[PDB]
């Protein structure tokens, strides 16, 4: 029973929770109501999965999923929309105003008087489950909701639960576009947060994924729902080795116990390799060895920043579909002999590699081809730390004159408390600039005693 | 459930009040009896946000209508929409304030302002959860100024965590209707720029400009004029009825916009306007919403925002519309124009989307600016206000009320002091000692 | 003119309930820059602050660096009386949160052995003003005591209704607030007297840190007006001076008392407050050290004196030809250190300047580097002269 808790906050976690459940219910064969026809029309079977839903008596099957707003309009969307009958009617929304793109509002006065019926549910919901595995996090930096409610939520998760792993799914603020004026405090703001709390983030750009969907799926003029359908299709990927069979089975922990060279560094990057178009998936042979490849360009990284600026610290390659070990085996090798491809000389290894026999699917009304074979490779390296740069240049270009800062003030916050988050944000930086650097010439200085 | 209180004082708050209540009962399917024969389905969904439920299906707004002359009430309930308003929030009085701004702040306005709190005071108590309050009003007037800045003070006493927004129709160069518009915009310039949170700016020439040579009116009236502003106050709110993609409450613009607390003055627009027959050569795409928005002879408050620098924009689109235009667009905005827009702001360009438009139109957007050129505004009404001070011009029809002297040098020192910030913030770099 | 500001940090030697428990210090003062350690994280490394001064009162009984009283008086309120009696306005600012020691340091005790900065300044006001009555001398001394409340100004004098005062702008005289008592004075104890009856009337309120919070701002205005007789009729006031004394709320976070309603509001407004006064002394630093330099005129910038009521009374004390202190104390405790960084970075503000770190030699590895050094050089020595 490889159970995982699904929490969605805010607009954007909840927009990818529907991409993300609308995934499931299709993977597993079951309908928009709750039922699934396919144990009724076979006579039982283990296609009720107990990793996101849960099966009661009458045959139902009710998600295991958690959303959080503080606007009634993004649930009121859902409770009224075609999955109106499967989510159970306890959604957590606090009929009240919104956090106003402000961390204190969200964190200190309004996340109040709704945290606790938040915690009572998903407590409920951890007591129906045997063998719990972690949770996963759904939110979005910059938002005053999704940073400063997903800070308090994440606080009280490690003080209750502790041991269960906790990863993360964020939206980071792009280099050049932006929807909000205060995105910049709001993101250093929460830094401090999930620099502790969480065990694994997985940071995704929206200006990477529109670049994406022009250059590969021939996507003009795309939508939020091309960009949460992706990131479904990765989550997916990530969650497939605790729901189906395969030839090397990756569970949760195997992702941190490889992926994480020491507990601050836990930030890598994400991408999805057979990303086409239906006419172009022609003209292809899409095998592993290209796949493999394609993980590695920079061009379709999900996070604006090259990894040829860095160095590689951990990675690990999940396989699903028509994949045998031998050609995973040399395109490993393939990589490993590119010298545009540098790993950090304590990681002789490097790679994680998992193998699934369930080929991805596909949503009706989407826009990914139809393929035999699929990689997700996440990718623990240095470049990150320039994604973050940036972001502290443009805090320091509004906090030098106090801009913006009364709003946060007048919510619970006091001046000093900006100052610590960007000085832990510097730690941070730091600590990656220490990790990549070449281990010192023959690390003992030198040696050669007697004989 | 968000929930706002409308408020309209004087004769053009009376006007634009009403055609406002025409444009958002036609988008929310009402009809002026008050009963319900709209179509969709989500209009019915956030009905609360401006009315309450009366007993028989039928939906009344929460306006409330001041007025210190009763003619204007009559004007309002002997018209199209004169019955949709509940008899009790007429309030008004007699011996109007003759566009003397001491009688409807000091002597006539104080003793109807218990009544128009009472009346507020019960619409807000029934309310499941305030969002904050609307006043539309003229600076340039009698019992508007005076008495909506006194209702605003009054207000923010009782409710200060409480959005105020306020429409305000300031006076202008060449159209000017009184002799003594410079002392009661001044005197309600004091007054605003210390109990608002958000001002809009709005002037009857820049309208006229619209009218003349945008929509290409032969014969505008104040019908047109009260027609456009409607169209900006519906804009501004959309989020709280509607769904989107991207939403926008009125305190995340409040957030956003404002840097200082001070500085909540801005210039609103709306796209797109075009003149009947040219409707069919314009192809409506968010490239050509952008390009309107930002064209300064768009701009509903006659300041020109190439003489100054954008602190901050917002842009509130309705419509199905892919969010890749409007970011790459606004980022372009930023970056080609790069000389009007303040330097230690990294990105000052506020973005959200709606998904229903307009009842007639496919595509819709409004344009909140917070600029530095809107100092000009304040500085034209300084020196006429210094050009009156200097020989007590009427001085004495004000002191006759129970005014002092001072009050007026307070409300000078005051808008002098707004203006000092902004052109600080206007100039395009800070190197030399 | 210029109005340059003083930052000084005293810290306050531990209290009966601090000593009865085994807490632990953590501060630790050397030259300018003061040093706090974590006691959650002592793995770390201590986070250093720097200010013009850094008084260690905590060992009463020392005789080498121990920050005596007179010594502070002598650092601050002499320097600030003289820069009153010829004609120019002084404040000073009293900031820390519940259980630093900020009223030790305003006013001290009774016993008269080891007073505060106030009856020192008082005392020296009366002594010089009785000093220097010659014949064509005359001294005027009035004070007036108010608080800020909400954003909105009460009278602690004045047995009235506690209503809220307006606040005017009068065109030469600059604001000032209608119908606030003014009362004459002749001697330091009626001014503590009527610090007393003042002081009954604060707004205070009980939250989770303490039973007894200052909620509101407080100011005791002194005003100084000599007026001499040169030889004809000449005893036209030829200068008014002020003497502010502001008794600042600290701040405050939501974690340390969650209480909705008026706390919430009280919290808000302080901080508001709080942070447009950092703002508006920042502001007025920068440009003093600037001018002074550069002698230059920068315009006249423009400092934000209108974003709170707080800085708007303070306009003629704050800017112009004035001088400014702004004394903070931190508790010593192991368990109050949120409290005692918080103040160090509100401190830090006021023409923020770099701090160093405070690296020293370590024990063993300064002798094994000693001793090396020298062995080398005598060894280099040897061989130079042909004795190695
Ligand atoms: C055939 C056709 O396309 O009709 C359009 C039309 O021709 C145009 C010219 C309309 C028309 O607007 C005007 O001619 C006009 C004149 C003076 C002042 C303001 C507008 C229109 O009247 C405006 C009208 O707008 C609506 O129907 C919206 O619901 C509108 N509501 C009202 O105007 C309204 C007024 C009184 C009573 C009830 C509704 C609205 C706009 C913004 C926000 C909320 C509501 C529309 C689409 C049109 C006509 C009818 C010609 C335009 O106006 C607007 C605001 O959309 C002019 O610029 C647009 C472009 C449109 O193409
Ligand atoms: N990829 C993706 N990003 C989204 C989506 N919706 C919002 N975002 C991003 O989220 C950021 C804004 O934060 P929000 O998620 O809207 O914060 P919120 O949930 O609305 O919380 P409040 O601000 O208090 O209302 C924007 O910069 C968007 O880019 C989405 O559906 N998909
Ligand atoms: N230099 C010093 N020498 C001796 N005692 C000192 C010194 N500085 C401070 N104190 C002590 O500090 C205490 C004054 O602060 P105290 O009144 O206990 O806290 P508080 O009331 O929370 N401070 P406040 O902000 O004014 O309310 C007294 O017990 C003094 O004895
Ligand atoms: N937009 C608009 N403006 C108006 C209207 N009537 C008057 N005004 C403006 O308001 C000013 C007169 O103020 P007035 O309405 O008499 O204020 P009141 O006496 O308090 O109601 C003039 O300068 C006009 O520009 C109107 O119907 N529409
Ligand atoms: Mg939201």
């Amino acid at each position: 029973m490889r159970e995982c808790i699904s929490i969605h906050v805010g607009q954007a976690g909840v927009q990818i929770g529907n991409a993300c459940w609308e995934l499931y219910c299709l993977e597993h064969g079951i309908q928009p109501d709750g039922q699934m026809p396919s144990d009724k029309t076979i006579g039982g079977g283990d296609d009720s999965f107990n990793t996101f839903f849960s099966e009661t008596g009458a045959g139902k099957h009710v998600p295991r999923a958690v959303f959080v707003d503080l606007e009634p309009t993004v649930i009121d969307e859902v409770r009224t929309g075609t999955y109106r009958q499967l989510f159970h009617p306890e959604q957590l929304i606090t009929g009240k105003e919104d956090a106003a793109n402000n961390y204190a509002r969200g964190h200190y006065t309004i996340g109040k008087e709704i945290i606790d019926l938040v915690l009572d549910r998903i407590r409920k919901l951890a007591d129906q489950c045997t063998g719990l595995q972690g949770f996963l996090v759904f939110h979005s930096f910059g938002g005053g909701t999704g940073s400063g409610f997903t800070s308090l939520l994440m606080e009280r998760l490690s003080v209750d639960y502790g041991k269960k792993s906790k990863l993360e799914f964020s939206i980071y603020p792009a280099p050049q576009v932006s929807t909000a004026v205060v995105e910049p405090y709001n993101s250093i703001l929460t830094t401090h947060t999930t620099l502790e709390h969480s065990d694994c983030a997985f940071m995704v750009d929206n200006e990477a994924i529109y670049d994406i969907c022009r250059r590969n799926l021939d996507i003009e003029r795309p939508t939020y729902t091309n960009l949460n359908r992706l990131i479904s299709q990765i989550v997916s990927s990530i969650t497939a080795s605790l729901r189906f069979d395969g030839a090397l089975n990756v569970d949760l922990t195997e992702f941190q116990t490889n992926l994480v060279p020491y507990p601050r560094i836990h930030f890598p990057l994400a991408t999805y390799a057979p990303v086409i178009s239906a006419e172009k998936a022609y003209h292809e042979q899409l095998s592993v060895a290209e796949i493999t490849n394609a993980c590695f360009e920079p061009a379709n990284q999900m996070v604006k920043c090259d990894p040829r600026h860095g160095k590689y610290m951990a990675c690990c390659l999940l396989y699903r579909g028509d994949v045998v070990p031998k050609d995973v085996n040399a395109a490993i090798a393939t990589i490993k002999t590119k010298r545009s491809i540098q790993f950090v000389d304590w990681c002789p290894t490097g790679f994680k590699v998992g193998i699934n026999y369930q080929p991805p699917t596909v949503v009706p009304g989407g826009d990914l081809a139809k393929v035999q074979r699929a990689v997700c490779m996440l990718s623990n390296t240095t470049a990150i730390a320039e994604a973050w740069a940036r972001l502290d240049h443009k805090f320091d270009l509004m906090y030098a004159k106090r801009a913006f800062v009364h709003w946060y003030v007048g919510e619970g916050m006091e001046e000093g408390e900006f100052s610590e988050a960007r000085e832990d944000m510097a730690a941070l930086e730091k600590d990656y600039e220490e990790v990549g650097v070449d281990s010192v010439e023959g690390e003992g200085e030198e040696e050669g005693e007697e004989y | 459930m968000r929930e706002i209180v409308h408020i309209q004082a004087g004769q053009c708050g009376n006007q634009i009040g009403a055609k406002f209540w025409e444009v958002i009962s036609d988008e929310h399917g009402i009809d002026p009896t008050g009963s319900y024969h709209g179509d969709s389905d989500l209009q019915l969904e956030r009905i609360n946000v401006y009315y309450n439920e009366a007993t028989g299906n039928k939906y009344v707004p929460r306006a409330i209508l001041v007025d210190l002359e009763p003619g204007t009430m009559d004007s309002v309930r002997s018209g199209p929409f004169g019955q949709i308003f509940r008899p009790d929030n007429f309030v008004f009085g007699q011996s109007g304030a003759g566009n003397n701004w001491a009688k409807g702040h000091y002597t006539e306005g104080a003793e109807l302002v218990d009544s128009v709190l009472d009346v507020v005071r019960k619409e807000s108590e029934s309310c499941d959860c305030l969002q904050g309050f609307q006043l539309t009003h003229s600076l340039g007037g009698g019992t508007g100024s005076g008495m909506g800045t006194l209702l605003i003070s009054k207000i923010r006493e009782e409710y200060p965590d409480r959005i105020m927004n306020t429409f305000s129709v300031m006076p202008s160069p060449k159209v000017s209707d009184t002799v003594v518009e410079p002392y009661n915009a001044t005197l309600s310039v004091h007054q605003l720029v210390e109990n608002t949170d958000e001002t809009y700016c709005i002037d009857n020439e820049a309208l006229y400009d619209i009218c003349f040579r945008t929509l290409k009116l032969t014969t505008p009236t104040y019908g047109d004029l009260n027609h456009l502003v409607s169209a900006t106050m519906s804009g501004v709110t959309t989020c709280l009825r509607f769904p989107g993609q991207l939403n926008a409450d009125l305190r995340k613009l409040a957030v956003n916009m404002v840097p200082f607390p001070r500085l909540h003055f801005f210039m609103p627009g709306f796209a797109p306007l075009t003149s009947r027959g040219s409707q069919q050569y314009r192809a409506l795409t968010v490239p050509e919403l952008t390009q309107q928005m930002f064209d300064s002879k768009n701009m509903m408050a006659a300041c020109d925002p190439r003489h100054g620098r954008y602190l901050t924009v917002a842009a509130i689109f309705r419509g199905r519309m892919s969010m890749k235009e409007v970011d790459e667009q606004m980022l372009n905005v930023q970056n080609k124009n790069s000389s009007y827009f303040v330097e230690w702001i990294p990105n000052n360009v506020k973005t959200a989307v709606c998904d229903i438009p307009p009842r007639g139109l496919k595509m819709s957007a409004t344009f909140i600016g917070n600029s530095t050129a809107i100092q000009e505004l304040f500085k034209r009404i300084s020196e006429q206000f210094t050009a009156m001070f200097r020989r007590k011009a009427f001085l004495h029809w004000y002191t006759g009320e129970g005014m002092d002297e001072m009050e007026f040098t307070e409300a000078e020192s005051n808008m002098n002091d707004l203006v000092s910030e902004y052109q600080q913030y206007q100039d395009a770099t800070a190197d030399e000692q | 003119a210029g109005a340059s500001v003083k930052v000084a940090v005293r810290v306050r030697p531990f209290n009966s309930r601090e000593m009865s428990r085994d807490s632990k210090c953590i501060i630790q003062m050397s030259g300018s820059t003061t040093t706090i350690v974590n006691p959650k994280q002592p793995k770390e490394t201590p986070k250093s602050f720097s200010f013009d001064y850094s008084y260690w009162s905590h060992t009463s009984p020392e005789d080498i660096n121990y920050a005596s009283q007179k010594q502070v008086y002598r650092d601050i309120g002499e320097e600030m009386l003289q820069h009153a009696f010829e004609g120019y306005n002084v404040c000073i600012f009293a900031y820390g949160q519940t259980g630093a020691g900020k009223s030790y340091t305003m006013m001290g005790k009774q016993e008269k052995d080891q007073q505060g900065i106030i009856p020192q300044l008082c005392e020296d006001l009366f002594s010089r003003i009785n000093d220097t009555t010659n014949d064509n001398m005359s001294y005027s001394v009035e004070v007036s005591y108010m608080e800020i409340y909400c954003e909105r100004v009460r009278d602690l004098l004045n047995p009235k209704n506690k209503g809220n005062l307006r606040v005017r702008e009068h065109p030469l005289l600059g604001p000032y607030v209608e119908d606030l008592s003014k009362l004459a004075v002749t001697s330091y104890n009626d001014i503590q007297d009527l610090m007393d009856s003042g002081n009954k009337a604060r707004t205070v309120a009980a939250t989770n840190m303490n039973e007894t919070s200052s909620r509101s701002h407080a100011v005791f205005n002194i005003i100084f007006t000599q007026k001499r007789h040169d030889a004809e009729t000449n005893i036209t006031t030829e200068k008014v001076s002020k003497i502010s004394l502001v008794d600042l709320a600290g701040s405050e976070r939501a974690d340390s008392t969650g209480a909705k309603g008026t706390r919430l509001k009280e919290g808000a407004n302080i901080n508001k407050s709080l942070t447009t006064l950092g703002k508006v002394i920042s502001a007025l630093a920068e440009m003093d050290s600037g001018p002074n330099k550069n002698k230059k005129k920068k315009k006249t910038d423009f400092i934000p004196y209108r974003d709170s009521v707080l800085t708007w009374l303070l306009r003629e004390n704050l800017g112009g030809n004035s001088r400014t202190a702004m004394v903070a104390a931190l508790s010593p405790a192991d368990i109050n250190y949120d409290e005692t960084l918080s103040t160090l970075r509100y401190a830090d503000r006021a023409k923020q300047i770099r701090c160093n770190a405070v690296i020293n030699e370590d024990p063993n590895n300064k002798l094994i580097r000693e001793l090396k050094d020298e062995v080398t050089r005598l060894r280099d020595l040897l061989y130079a002269q042909g004795l190695g």
